[PDB]
């Protein structure tokens, strides 16, 4: 927003904006994403909130027998780390936001009870995210 | 005249006399004509489908009312001692309208009742549509011929400016086989006849001298001609148009008017020779149209009675003629005579505690 | 199958009168009443409820009466049927209503406890 | 506009016309049975006639 007479500043900021756009777009992917989600190391990557992943690439989480969703349920049951729990819960919520059929699948699995159990928790941030996830489940339910 | 058609549940077979006249349930103490209706034996067919069939039957009856009213208004448009109230006495299939309505009788040969009443209603609808289209075609053709006749009549209408000279002028007042002489009929009023007939050389030169000869006289102006050179017609018209001398370059030929007059007479004669058949067609067609009108009304009464009473089809239908301006008193009487049929619920409006239809002239 | 409409009384006699005349009311009268109501979904009126149903089994009637009743006032979304397993499943949903009201209470507590933090400054 | 028994009378109305509908459906089903018998018997007779004619 701050313009300057120096052509260097304007050209470099434009060029960096474009290149950073390419960088974030390339970073936005499913392969390394599913690799880390499998390994259980859930850092707060900005790809998780990337809307385009859930608009077009959402069905990739539906692996064989919903392997990704079930193993995230298992890892939520296993790990106690608030930040990985929050990351997994947010990913599950944003996935179920668009597929009301997978919502019935998840309800049949019973992960809603896991999220209800994690709702009351020492980390009120995890509680708040669990409320958001349960709410996305309360969509039409 | 306005007739009511009322049905009752028929819990009692003595109700036939009640329909006839019976004093204990009469109208205005035998001051209004009551009459039994023809109650034949017609099957039921359906009940759950029959509700939609009845609704569509009512729609078809509305269409029937529209088409028969169009038949009536064209009958009044017939004309020739058969305009509106002229022949206000129309005939229900050769008998009086009142006669047929009061002597209603039903016949199965029109429509075998062993078929579905839905099929019967559809066939009546088909016949009604066919006669509607026949009426449209006949009316269009006859109206076109009427317009042609009226146009030919108006061809004999208008002044010399706006009308030809078929029966005024002869061939020999015009120059015959001329080299360059164009005879123009310049109509001149009596207000300027002398001016035209004596100042003709001053009107234009290159004209035949002493050609100022009168042809005939009409009711407002006089008729005359000028014989002159073809180019000089332009100058003559140019000077003459401002002295009350109307220009009319009338062309004459035997065919040009004889054929038109003969065709006018022939068209009039043929229009009459189709007018006769038109009366016969309208009579015979409206006969069956009005018969089927009462028939579909009766079918509506029957189906409504069957739906609104019970399993047996034992209802008591009747035609009635409420006394003039005592319809209110009879409304009281019939409300008292029809509330007890149900006695549990039955505002009446069209939802009476009984089944009612109407038919009028 | 038989369907019972949902209406807060109001104009049962006049509306059912018009239904009797239009449709020829013929079937058994199912009566029920709810006191201690809840506020109406779309306006919030805390109004008792009472129902007097006669529901026909023909399709044309099922559509025409449905049109008229939804036009005036009703909730014909439910459709009770012969099997009782659907009723047991719906009672399972009813027991789940407990969880749902708990989640709603949690949401209300959260939205009421977040505001004072911003209000303090 | 029905009493405490007339409602049952109209239930009986629907019931007994359903009985008549069942009777009519049964009669039409016998008509279909006759027609199906006709066509299937004719077809089977045709096939068996063809086999005997070729053999003969």
């Amino acid at each position: 927003q701050q313009k300057y007479d120096d052509e260097d500043i304007s050209e470099d900021i434009k060029f960096l904006l474009e290149k950073l756009g390419e960088s974030v777009q390339d970073l936005s992917s499913f392969d390394e994403y599913s690799s880390e989600l499998k390994s259980g190391r859930l850092e707060w990557s900005p790809v998780h909130k990337s809307e385009k992943f859930w608009r077009e690439n959402a069905v990739r989480l539906n692996e064989k027998n919903y392997e990704l969703l079930k193993i995230l349920t298992k890892l939520l049951e296993v790990s106690d780390d608030p930040q990985v729990l929050a990351v997994a819960a947010h990913d599950v919520g944003e996935y179920v936001r668009h597929y009301p059929r997978g919502k019935r699948v998840i309800e049949q699995l019973g992960g809603k009870q896991l999220v209800m159990n994690h709702m009351h928790h020492e980390d009120q941030q995890v509680r708040y995210n669990a409320l958001l996830a349960v709410q996305k489940l309360m969509v039409h339910n | 005249t306005e007739f009511w058609l009322i049905s009752a549940p028929g819990e009692k077979t003595c109700q036939q006399t009640w329909e006839k006249l019976h004093a204990a349930t009469t109208k205005n103490n035998n001051l209004a004509v009551s009459s039994k209706f023809n109650i034949p034996d017609l099957k039921v067919g359906t009940l759950d489908v029959l509700v939609g069939l009845s609704d569509e039957l009512a729609k078809l009856d509305a269409f029937v009312e529209g088409v028969v009213k169009k038949v009536a208004q064209y009958m009044a448009d017939v004309l020739e001692d058969s305009k509106d109230k002229v022949q206000e006495n129309l005939l229900a299939s050769g008998v009086d309208l009142v006669t047929y309505i009061t002597r209603f009788q039903w016949d199965m040969a029109k429509y075998p009742i062993k078929q579905s009443l839905k099929n019967i209603s559809e066939i009546i609808a088909k016949g009604v549509t066919q006669i509607d289209n026949d009426l449209k075609s006949r009316a269009s053709a006859y109206n076109n011929l009427k317009g042609n006749l009226q146009n030919l009549e108006r061809k004999n209408a208008g002044s010399l400016l706006t009308r030809s000279l078929a029966e005024i002028v002869k061939k020999d007042d015009f120059v015959l086989d001329s080299e360059y002489l164009v005879t123009l009929l310049v109509v001149v009023p009596k207000l300027n006849h002398n001016d035209w007939i004596k100042q003709y050389e001053t009107l234009a030169e290159m004209v035949v001298p002493r050609s100022s000869n009168v042809l005939s006289e009409d009711q407002d102006s006089y008729l005359c001609n000028v014989t002159l050179f073809r180019k000089a017609v332009d100058d003559f018209r140019h000077k003459a148009r401002e002295n009350k001398f109307i220009v009319r370059d009338f062309q004459y030929n035997e065919e040009e008017m004889k054929a038109d007059k003969e065709e006018m007479t022939r068209l009039s004669t043929d229009k009459k020779k189709q007018f006769g058949p038109l009366v016969r067609w309208l009579k015979v067609n409206f006969s069956e149209a009005f018969i089927a009108w009462i028939h579909i009304k009766a079918l509506r009464v029957f189906v409504e009675s069957v739906l609104r009473y019970g399993l047996p089809v034992n209802f008591q239908a009747m035609l009635l003629q409420p006394n003039k301006k005592s319809v209110k008193k009879l409304r009281e009487v019939l409300h008292e005579l029809y509330k007890h049929l149900d006695s549990s619920a039955a505002s009446q409006q069209e939802y009476y505690p009984y089944v009612y239809y109407k038919i009028d002239c | 199958g038989f369907v019972a409409g949902v209406i807060n009384r109001e104009r049962i006699p006049t509306f059912e009168r018009m239904l009797w005349r239009v449709c020829r009311g013929n079937v058994f009268l199912r009566q029920a009443e709810i006191e201690n109501p809840l506020e109406d979904p779309v306006t919030g009126d805390y109004v008792h409820k009472s129902v007097f149903i006669i529901f026909f089994q023909g399709d044309q009637l099922k559509n025409r009466v449905k049109k008229i009743c939804e036009g005036f006032r009703a909730s014909l979304y439910p459709c009770p049927e012969t099997p009782q397993e659907r009723k047991e499943m719906a009672s399972g949903v009813n027991t789940r209503i407990d969880d749902l009201q708990m989640v709603l209470n949690q949401t209300e507590d959260h939205r009421q406890r977040v505001l004072q933090a911003a209000a303090k400054n | 506009a029905l009493s405490d028994a007339d409602v049952q009378k109209q239930i009986k109305h629907m019931m007994a016309f359903i009985e008549q509908e069942a009777n009519e459906k049964a009669e039409e089903i016998d008509a279909k049975a006759e027609e199906e018998f006709n066509i299937e018997k004719g077809r089977l007779v045709q096939t068996q006639r063809l086999k005997i004619m070729e053999y003969y």
